[PDB]
């Protein structure tokens, strides 16, 4: 896969987070180095970044000797047994070959990610864990972990990239694997994957080797991009808003029916009806006032996991009968 | 009967020519077979698809299988024993047998597999009854194990499923069968049983009649070729399962009267619909559709009817007690009317 | 090296701020000996558990280390705990000393029904021979039993006047300087939270002390604490409320995007500035009121947040034509 | 110090109040002596332990020491001590009268797991001659089937108001202090019903300011004057209810789950309304109690339920 | 002593003519437990006109209170065996099943031996009817107990009778095939009704039948609970300790309560202290009976049905909070909530004057018989799924239509020779007879089987199981 060829080995590479990084330079030529609490959105970065500083302070050959990295499975036994253990393991012996190149610290990297879904009370044993004897934690809320930890670990808010940094490195991308792509595809992968990063490359990915299975060396159209994260494409959309901007119920009904039956059966067709309803510049502000509540109560509806069949038929309705 | 005739590798479907032909590329890659999601309406068959692909990738030795017993500790002192049904190349999880212990059983049973010794297939049937505990459990797997597990999830309309999920596979949709692949799927299993077809507007119409359902339009078929001794002539009346009927009355009887002395007999129908085996969605999404096509009623009346249907499916997936919601429902129709 | 949440600690009672109603009436408890079973209960960050210890100190002095039990948490929250170890303190004897035990028990709400029948029990038990003293965040989720047992006392959030008092015995004892409208910020945001203060003070500090001397401005407070600024919601609520839907959705969408803030404290913010408006009809604040607490339920289940953003915009714009 | 709920806890059979039909059942059985297991549930704090102490007492006469066996949520009851240590009593020799037998005693009945509950099935059954179990449980809904149909299941209604005045009534006689009307009555309105809870607010409201008068108790229970709850719901402009509820409520600390809670009372008792409109504002104000108890207790939602009461009262 | 004893003990049976209901599958146990010693003189091989003899062990199982044991005892008295009894309360694990019992299984009784053996009575009298009573009840201290007891249904060679309370439950699995299991159900009112009137008949007191037929009502059938509540003995009685969701049913409906006179008599106060009388049965009952009432509270301009409709929508509101709270119990808080709600609301919506009698609530019968059939479509489906490829739900939405075409509708047309196409068809899927009977039970609708299944000759069904008892295809692991 290309999201562990291509992923950020060292500092410059990344590119979206900028503000992160200079102060962990700055930081960098003191031993000073501590506890520090990371989080943010998803596929943001925050795992690259920690692997590349490693790499470059610790070296390639102690990877896996006092870089530790550990996952939310399933203990406090696991704390009380190991985690404090490998906390209090006499650090292995850096050779010369090491200290030729990297300069080493006096402590061991442990590496705790999903921080967010932890029990209190290993919380409360964690932290006398890290004191007595670094750590690098990481969640994506910042309310489940209890304070203590916080109190000495330094908090970084790693920023959800926006659409203007993001697509250079996609272009080099779009360079380095040599894929042929169309002229407007780039942005509409980013914007269907927006916020998070590695899904556009995984979507990239994708169409890439399954555009190649067909032979045609064609440029990869926007519609594959789009068939493949399931979106609604824009042309049953327009049936759509055609078929409710002037119809009666059994109309409307026939055809949402046969959306369920055959079409795609996502229901994420709220999302582009809301985009297009809004964004939109020829209903008054009347209409939209309307629209947006309808909106937000269908999607309110959705949310409880329950049929879909019903709950777009009946916005349908609602938002033919304005 | 129609499990006679079920196509047991990827050059017997007769569906959905697209399909087949991105399974068969698919299939010549053995090495790398990422993670897939497979989602549509019921009765499609993409469980089909699922264990044709597998046929197609490993010998066809996949289709003889069994069910084992493997056991695993809770949290609490309930050590429990659980079925799977498996294959020599691969094995499917059902998580509707237990409804709590999901995020624990999932993750312990594909550690213990991934742990056994090329690689192994897990279909995760009806991947929509996963909490999102569950889910989290599972992207926990996937980003572990990615050398000797490959999840092919089958779901239907894959809206309770986490974004991290839908990111780390690909995601499939097979859309229902048109009438017209009906008809030849059909008129297949007639020439094969040497069915007596007097013209062949009936396979349209049953196709019809179905509502896009495969394997439904088989199983009727097969129920009314049993009553016409195997002559299916003009005259064929179509043959609804046991309980569609009693809907069907039902639904007559609020259209023709609104009144408490009907809804207790209302009320006598749905106890004896729900304690026989049948969920209580179900009974309203057929009973909301069955009322909104009589011609009897008017637009403002259907527009009504949709609206409180869609409130009470949200307080049914939200309550344990389906026959107050049901009754609930049934009175508002009745007060709309 | 300590945090600042132990090191400025309250080590005896006169420590204690903006308390007074309580610690009067403790002192008079103490130098009468009739110390009843306790009940500390009141929001976060407050310092129940820092006069309970400090009241155990200067009754026992040296011996608070003997005759003060001092649980916490489930850790590992069998009845076994309830049913031993309570129960063995309380009904053995000490040695060279005088007095009742004392054993106090951290955040105690979050035990079962059947936890807290046992500890009942235990308590109505040697109810002669020793003192409970429970804390809790909630007086709700405690059975009335043990509410009952036991006397209440609900530590009410500091006023200016305290924290204000603490901020200056930290600038005492750190070399800091603070702009007059930084205390300001600290105090609108801290809600009566000195754990927070001290939290937030310590972080901006070691975030701006390149010569130990900066000015600690209200941007890098409002960056490290994660608050919205009042400047950036009465833009967004004048863009809102005078505005088109399409210039509104985007200052709302880049507000929110551009500085990392959730819809939450923005629904918080918005309707704390509209409580003061002079309003004409009151049909317009009872749609607002009630849509927004509509829109606040369900952003508390997690469903799409730019569906929800449309439909406070939405509704903002459709209370406010009346 | 020595807590009056205990001081004065009842020891006769006869000196319970409450439920009538249910005590002379219990004196009959005890003047009698057949005492069939019995469940025993209902409400916290309405003398439901008191009620089973004071039975086993009269029924056992001088021998309670020695044929009674009580098991609460403090002691060890698993599977271990089950099959043992009630087995090994249940078989006991005692001498009794021909009317009485053995008795144990198993208070929070619903905190046994169903694993240990299963094996007291056939011990209570075989045993029947020597031993009669009584089970005390708040819910009887967590017992199992089986136990449920072996043992007669007995309802405590929750205590009226005339009763729990009596009570206090007998209570400040015998310890003369003074008081007020109103301040019994705010007893009541506190107590909803828990005898102990009553008692224990009106000792401490003795202790601390003497005299029995509202203020103090509203003081002491450090809850939501009605009083000013009432006129937040019966405002007549929903800015004065609003700025009530700002000023005098959400800025003293009070937390909403008490708010709710008092709103919910004192609408109980608004007898100048009609019965109509307080059902519809209970109605209202168990939605945002729900509202509050699944995560969010903001002030939005209080101000969005206040909104919605003036609505409704409009 | 004589008037020390419970009234479920002293009025206990004696003989197999006394206890009610349930009198074939009593019939059923006593005949196998007699043609056992004929069975395993033929090496448990050749079922003999039951397709009971190939069962080394029985199985009884059903509702709680019904006769299970007491009738496996006297079954087991009156042909003379000898009983060793084992139950909850004795550590069934693994290692202490092999010491035990493992070795009693095949030994004869040595009181047996001692007790009679020399009159010509019955030659059984030495041997073991090991009852193993409870074997639901094991509890996670009970490690393998199911397993090592699944085994000892097999390689035994005394009769082993299992009791349990749920025998679909799934770790009650491994009991799948290798013992009969024969089920009770609920006695019918009329047994428990002459039952009660010949206990009343000796204990010299009389009731009215209403009261026997709403205790029958209230107790759902379980007749332990019957004679134990009948012991507590008459209107105060009926009025306030035993039929008191009648009384709350009945006074929460009145219409002269919510009237302005009568609510400021009855304040809203007494109505959610009528509805905490009783917190299990009021929110049901009110339900059951709400909209049988004819009105005096309506509106000017509402008519029957809206109001009933709005009852029904506050009765699916206190339906969610009775959810929320029961999810977690210490939310006691919100119980007054759940009064005003579930009972309180609808009642005094729709309050008025009773049209008939009150009926106690159907919801709890309803409730018991469908989880008993999702448990018997989940055990079909455990055997059908290596075949269809289905949804545990979807099967019973479109397989069986299909399914009563091919097993039942051959027998109604071709008559009594079409048995050997109906075992290929049922073994095609590794079904059995009581799959097949539990099959056509579920057909509800224009559908319906329960009166064709009896309206074939009885000589049919004898065939059928006859010819089934020979051949099996139940392998496929
Ligand atoms: N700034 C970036 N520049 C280039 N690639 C990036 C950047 N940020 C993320 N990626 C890619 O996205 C992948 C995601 O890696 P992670 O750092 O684990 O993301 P994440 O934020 O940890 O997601 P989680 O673990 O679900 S919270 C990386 O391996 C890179 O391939
Ligand atoms: N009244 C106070 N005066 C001075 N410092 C205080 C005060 N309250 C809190 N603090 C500070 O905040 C820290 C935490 O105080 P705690 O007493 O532990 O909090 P709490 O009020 O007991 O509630 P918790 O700990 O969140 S459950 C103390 O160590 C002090 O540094
Ligand atoms: N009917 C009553 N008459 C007089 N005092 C009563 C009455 N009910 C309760 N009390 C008092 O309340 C005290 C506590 O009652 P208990 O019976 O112990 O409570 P409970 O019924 O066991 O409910 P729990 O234990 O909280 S679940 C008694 O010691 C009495 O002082
Ligand atoms: N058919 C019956 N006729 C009369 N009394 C009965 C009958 N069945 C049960 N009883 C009474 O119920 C008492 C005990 O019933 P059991 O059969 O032992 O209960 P059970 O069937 O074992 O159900 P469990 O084990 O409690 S789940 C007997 O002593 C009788 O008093
Ligand atoms: N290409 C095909 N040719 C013939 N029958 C098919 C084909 N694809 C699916 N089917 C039918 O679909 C049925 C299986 O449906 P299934 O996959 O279980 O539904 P679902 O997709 O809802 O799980 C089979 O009985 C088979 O007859
Ligand atoms: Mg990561
Ligand atoms: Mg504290
Ligand atoms: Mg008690
Ligand atoms: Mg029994």
């Amino acid at each position: 896969p290309w999201v562990e060829k291509y992923r950020p080995k060292n500092l410059d590479e990344v590119t979206a987070q900028d503000h992160a990084v200079t102060v962990l330079k700055k930081t960098l030529k003191s031993a000073n180095l501590p506890h520090m609490l990371f989080y943010g959105p998803p596929g943001t970065g925050k795992t690259s970044t920690i692997l590349a500083l490693t790499k470059e302070l610790y070296g390639p050959d102690l990877m896996k000797s006092r870089i530790l990295e550990l996952n939310a499975s399933d203990g406090i036994s696991i704390v009380r047994e190991k985690v404090k253990n490998f906390a209090r393991l006499t650090v292995s012996k850096p050779s010369k070959h090491d200290l030729e190149n990297y300069p080493c610290p006096p402590y061991k990297i442990i590496i705790l990610d999903e921080a967010d879904s932890m029990t209190a009370d290993a919380q409360s044993a964690l932290r006398r864990t890290m004191e007595t004897y670094r750590f690098c934690l990481i969640c994506n809320y910042v309310t489940r972990i209890i304070d203590p930890l916080a109190s000495r670990c330094s908090k970084f808010r790693f920023k959800a990239l926006d659409a203007s940094n993001a697509i250079d490195r996609l272009r080099f991308i779009s360079e380095q694997e040599n894929v042929k792509c169309d002229d407007g595809v780039l942005e509409r992968i980013l914007d269907i994957s927006a916020g998070d990063l590695r899904r556009g490359i995984t979507l990239l990915q994708s169409a890439s080797k399954g555009a190649q299975y067909l032979g045609d060396g064609k440029n990869i159209t926007s519609t594959q991009v789009e068939e493949l994260a399931g979106v609604v494409p824009h042309d049953i959309l327009i049936e759509i808003v055609e078929k409710v901007k002037s119809g009666d119920f059994d109309e409307i009904k026939k055809y949402v029916n046969t959306f369920m039956k055959s079409g795609w059966s996502a229901a994420s067709v709220v999302n582009q009806l809301h985009e297009y309803y809004i964004t939109n510049d020829n209903f008054d502000t009347n209409f939209k006032n309307q629209i947006s509540w309808l909106l937000f109560t269908t999607d309110s509806r959705l949310n409880n996991g329950t049929n879909e069949h019903i709950q777009l038929l009946n916005l349908l309705v609602k938002i033919s009968q304005l | 009967w129609v499990d006679k005739y079920r196509p047991k590798s990827l050059n017997a479907l007769s569906h959905n020519e697209e399909l087949t032909n991105f399974l068969k590329s698919l299939s010549d890659q053995p090495r790398d077979l990422p993670h897939l999601l497979l989602y549509g309406p019921n009765g499609t068959g993409k469980k089909t698809r699922c264990m044709a692909l597998l046929e197609s990738i490993f010998g066809p030795g996949v289709y003889r299988l069994k069910i084992d017993v493997r056991q695993f500790v809770t949290a609490s002192n309930r050590k429990l024993e659980l079925n799977v049904v498996s294959s020599p190349y691969h094995l499917e999880i059902t998580p509707s047998d237990m409804g709590n212990n999901d995020r624990i059983v999932i993750q312990e049973l594909l550690k213990e597999v991934a742990q056994m010794e090329r690689y192994k297939c897990v279909i995760i049937n009806e991947a929509n009854s996963l909490t999102k505990d569950a889910q989290a459990a599972l992207r926990r797997t996937m980003e572990k194990y990615s050398k000797n597990i490959r999840l092919i999830m089958v779901c239907d309309s894959m809206s309770p499923i986490i974004a991290p999920i839908k990111s780390r596979c690909l995601l499939i949709r097979c859309p229902a069968p048109s009438d017209s692949e009906i008809s030849t799927i059909l008129s297949d299993v007639v020439t094969n049983e040497r069915i007596q077809l007097e013209t062949k507007d009936i396979l349209k119409r049953i196709a019809q009649a179905s509502n896009g359902n495969l394997r439904v339009s088989l199983l009727m078929l097969e129920s009314m070729a049993l009553n016409n001794e195997l002559a299916l002539k003009s005259s064929s009346p179509i043959i609804k399962p046991d309980w569609i009927i009693v809907i069907h009355k039902l639904t007559r009887k609020i259209v023709k009267e609104r009144s408490v002395n009907s809804l207790i007999e209302c009320r006598a129908v749905l106890y004896d619909l729900l304690a026989h085996c049948i969920p209580a969605n179900i009974i309203l999404k057929e009973l909301t559709f069955s009322l909104l096509d009589v011609e009897t009623l008017n637009t403002t009346n259907k527009s009504s009817i949709i609206e409180y249907s869609s409130v009470f499916d949200e307080r049914l997936s939200l309550g344990n007690k389906a026959i107050f919601h049901l009754e609930g429902f049934i009175a508002k129709v009745m007060c709309c009317l | 090296n300590l945090p600042w949440v132990e090191k400025y600690r309250p080590e005896t009672l006169d420590e204690v701020y903006g308390q007074n109603e309580v610690i009067t009436t403790v002192r008079k408890f103490v130098d009468e000996g009739k110390l009843p079973h306790l009940l500390f209960y009141g929001p976060p960050g407050t310092g129940k558990t820092s006069t309970i210890v400090a009241l155990a100190r200067e009754i026992y002095g040296k011996n608070y280390s003997n005759m003060v039990l001092e649980l916490n948490a489930s850790d590992d929250r069998g009845i076994d705990v309830v049913r031993n170890q309570i129960k063995d303190f309380a009904s053995t004897r000490q040695i060279f000393s005088k007095g009742f035990k004392l054993i106090i028990l951290d955040e105690a709400d979050a035990m079962t029904n059947a936890a807290q029948n046992a500890l009942r029990r235990v308590i109505e038990r040697y109810t002669k021979n020793t003192r409970f003293c429970v804390l809790a965040n909630y007086a709700h989720k405690l059975t009335p039993a043990l509410l009952s047992r036991c006397t209440r006392f609900r530590f009410q959030p500091l006023p200016q006047e305290a924290i204000e008092r603490r901020i200056a015995n930290v600038l005492v004892h750190e070399k800091l300087k603070l702009s007059p409208n930084a205390e300001k910020a600290l105090i609108e945001l801290s809600n009566g939270d000195m754990r927070r203060v001290l939290n937030v003070l310590q972080s901006c500090k070691a975030t701006l002390d390149n010569p130990d001397e900066d000015e600690i401005s209200d941007d890098v407070i409002y960056e490290c604490c994660g608050a919205p600024r009042p400047s950036d919601l009465k833009a967004v609520l004048k863009s809102i409320l005078e505005d088109d839907w399409g210039t509104a959705h985007y200052t709302l969408n880049k507000v929110r995007s551009a500085k990392g803030l959730a819809l939450i404290d923005l629904i918080e913010g918005i309707v704390k500035i509209l409580e003061d408006y002079e309003l004409q009809n009151e049909e317009t604040r009872v749609h607002l009121l009630t849509k927004l607490a509509d829109i606040e339920y369900s952003i508390s289940k997690g469903g799409n947040d730019q569906i929800q953003g449309s439909a406070v915009i939405g509704a903002i714009k459709a209370s406010f034509e009346n | 110090q020595l807590p009056w709920v205990e001081k004065y806890r009842p020891q006769v059979l006869s000196d319970i109040v409450g439920n009538k039909e249910t005590i002379d059942r219990l004196q009959q059985i005890a003047k009698d002596g057949n005492m069939p297991h019995m469940i025993i549930s209902g409400m916290p704090g309405i003398g439901k332990t008191t009620s089973v102490h004071c039975l086993a007492h009269e029924l056992l006469g001088r021998s309670y020491a020695d044929g009674v066996l009580e098991l609460n949520a403090s002691d060890d009851r698993g599977i271990d001590v089950v099959r043992n240590q009630i087995k090994h009593f249940a078989q006991k020799k005692l001498h009794l009268p021909p009317g009485k037998h053995k008795i144990v005693i198993l208070d929070e009945a619903d905190s046994m797991t169903a694993g240990a509950q299963q094996a007291l099935r056939r011990t209570m059954e075989l045993y029947s001659n020597s031993t009669r179990f009584a089970f005390a449980c708040n819910q009887s809904n967590k017992i199992i089937e089986p136990l449920q149909s072996r043992c007669a299941i007995l309802r405590y209604s929750k205590l009226s108001d005339e009763d729990v005045l009596k009570r206090l009534l007998q209570i400040i006689k015998l310890e003369d202090v003074k008081y007020t009307n109103d301040g019994l009555e705010a007893i009541i309105f506190t107590a909803e019903g828990d005898m102990r809870q009553a008692i224990n607010n009106l000792q401490s409201t003795v202790a601390g300011h003497g005299l029995v008068n509202a203020d103090n108790v509203f003081k002491i229970v450090d809850s939501p004057h009605p009083l000013i709850v009432k006129k937040m719901l019966l405002a007549s402009n929903l800015e004065d209810s609003i700025q009530i509820l700002r000023t005098d409520l959400w800025k003293k600390g009070y937390s909403s789950i008490d708010i709710v809670t008092t709103s919910f009372r004192v609408t109980k008792n608004l007898a100048q309304v009609k019965e109509s409109v307080r059902l519809e504002m209970i109605k209202e104000i168990g939605l945002t109690h729900m509202r509050i108890l699944e995560g969010v207790g903001t002030y939005l939602q209080l101000a969005s339920m206040l909104a919605k009461i003036h609505k409704l009262n409009n | 002593r004589e008037e020390d004893k419970l009234w479920t003990v002293k009025y206990a049976p004696t003989n197999l003519q006394q206890v009610c209901g349930n009198k074939g599958s009593v019939m059923k146990l006593k005949n196998w437990l007699a043609n056992w010693e004929n069975s395993k003189k033929n090496s448990f091989k050749h079922a003999g006109k039951d397709g009971s003899g190939v069962f080394r062990a029985a199985m009884l199982y059903g509702p709680p209170g019904i006769g299970k044991t007491t009738a496996a005892h006297l079954v087991a008295q009156e042909l003379g065996y000898d009983i060793l009894e084992q139950n909850a309360s004795d550590v069934r694990s693994k290692t202490l099943l092999n010491a035990g019992v493992k070795n009693a299984l095949d030994n004869m009784s040595v009181v047996g031996y001692f007790k009679h053996n020399e009159e010509a009575q019955n030659l059984n009298g030495k041997h073991f009817v090991i009852i193993m009573d409870e074997v639901d009840g094991m509890s996670g201290g009970d490690r393998g107990g199911v397993g090592q007891l699944a085994q000892f249904c097999r390689k035994t060679s005394t009769p082993l009778i299992l009791i349990c309370n749920e025998r679909n439950l799934p770790k009650m699995r491994p009991f799948d095939r290798v013992c009969l299991d024969i089920q009770f159900r609920r006695p019918d009112a009329n047994s428990i009704k002459s039952r009660l009137m010949t206990i009343a008949i000796r204990e010299k007191f009389k009731l009215d039948p209403n009261v026997i037929d709403r205790l029958i009502q209230t107790t759902r059938g379980d007749i332990r609970q019957v004679i134990n509540l009948l012991s507590t003995i008459s209107k105060a009685w009926e009025k306030n300790i035993a039929l008191k969701p009648f009384d709350i049913a009945h006074k929460m409906l009145d219409g002269q309560i919510y009237s302005d006179i009568g609510s400021r008599n009855f304040t809203l106060n007494d109505k959610i202290a009528l509805y905490f009388d009783d917190f299990d049965f009021t929110p049901l009952m009110i339900q059951e009976n709400y909209l049988s009432t004819r009105p005096s509270v309506l509106k000017p301009g509402q008519s029957h049905l809206e109001a009933v409709a709005e009852a029904a929508n506050c009765i699916s509101l206190g339906d969610i909070v009775e959810k929320k709270i029961r999810s977690s119990e210490q939310l006691w808080s919100l119980l007054p909530l759940h009064a005003v709600l579930s009972s309180v609301y609808p009642a005094s919506k729709v309050a008025g004057h009773m049209a008939g009698r009150i009926n106690f609530t159907a919801w709890l019968g309803q409730n018991s018989k469908s989880a008993k059939y999702y448990r018997l479509l989940q055990e079909i489906h455990y055997h059908t799924r290596l075949g269809t490829s289905t949804d545990k739900i979807g099967l019973r939405l479109d397989y069986l239509p299909t399914f009563r075409k091919r097993l039942l509708d051959p027998f109604l047309k071709q008559g009594a020779d079409a048995i050997s196409s109906v075992i290929e068809v049922m073994d095609d899927y590794y079904l059995t007879k009581e799959d097949w009977d539990s099959i056509m039970e579920f057909f509800v609708g224009p559908d319906v089987t329960t009166a064709i299944i009896k309206k074939i000759p009885a000589t049919v069904k004898s065939g059928f199981t006859r010819k089934y008892n020979s051949m099996t295809h139940p392998v496929a692991i």
